[PDB]
């Protein structure tokens, strides 16, 4: 139940980001529908990849 | 046995822009970098970031390199949009960070330095479970 987390390892971070790219390349999964609008595509690695970039 | 990622240093006066290198080593050994986002922390008082820019190792950076930099901390976020035709495969500068120097009444010299996040993914986009971080540093003599 968290937002981001591709593989599921407790953390938000590029591995996640590498994994949705190319999961875009290739259904839905719920945590990589990060603004929750029932799609998962490029919008969601925009927004994962600006979240990574103001995170800290 | 890890990917060395490295801070390196700068020296000027107060006014001067200097460039800090942020360096990969052990990157082959590590199966190449596909992806990669860190976090730095920097004295604001004393440094403001001018920019940041990819160095020699990263190929397209325009596409597949990020930054950003706010009130001491600088962010970066690497990845090969490729996925396997644009990796990592060389040791050398990541990343070239400008600073200007902002005014000190002693020669001081002032971290650049790795604070609590991010993850490095190899040539398949797999963790690399051991990276080595070493902390750099800009002096600022008057
Ligand atoms: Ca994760
Ligand atoms: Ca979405």
């Amino acid at each position: 139940i968290v937002y981001g987390d591709y593989n599921n390892d407790g953390n938000v971070d590029a591995l996640d980001f590498a994994g949705l790219k190319k999961y875009i390349m290739a259904a839905y999964v719920k945590n990589l529908d990060v603004n929750l609008d029932n799609e998962v595509n490029s919008t969601d690695l925009a927004i994962l990849k600006k979240y990574l970039l103001g995170m800290v | 046995d890890s990917l060395k990622v490295t801070v390196g240093t700068a020296n000027g006066k107060p006014g001067d822009t200097v460039t800090v290198p942020v360096t990969f080593a052990d990157v082959a050994k590590m199966k190449n970098v596909g992806t990669c986002n860190f976090y730095l922390g920097y004295d604001a008082s004393l440094l403001e970031v001018v920019s940041v820019d990819a160095g020699p190792i990263v190929k397209n950076a325009a596409v597949n390199f990020s930054s950003s930099a706010s009130n001491g901390t600088i962010s970066f976020l690497f990845l090969d949009n490729t996925i396997t035709d644009e990796l990592i495969t060389a040791d050398g500068v990541f990343a070239n960070i400008k600073f200007k120097l902002k005014s000190v009444t002693a020669k001081t010299t002032t971290p650049v330095t790795f604070k609590d996040g991010g993850a490095f993914g190899d040539g398949t986009m797999s963790k690399i479970a051991s990276v080595t971080k070493t902390n750099g540093s800009v002096t600022i003599d008057p």
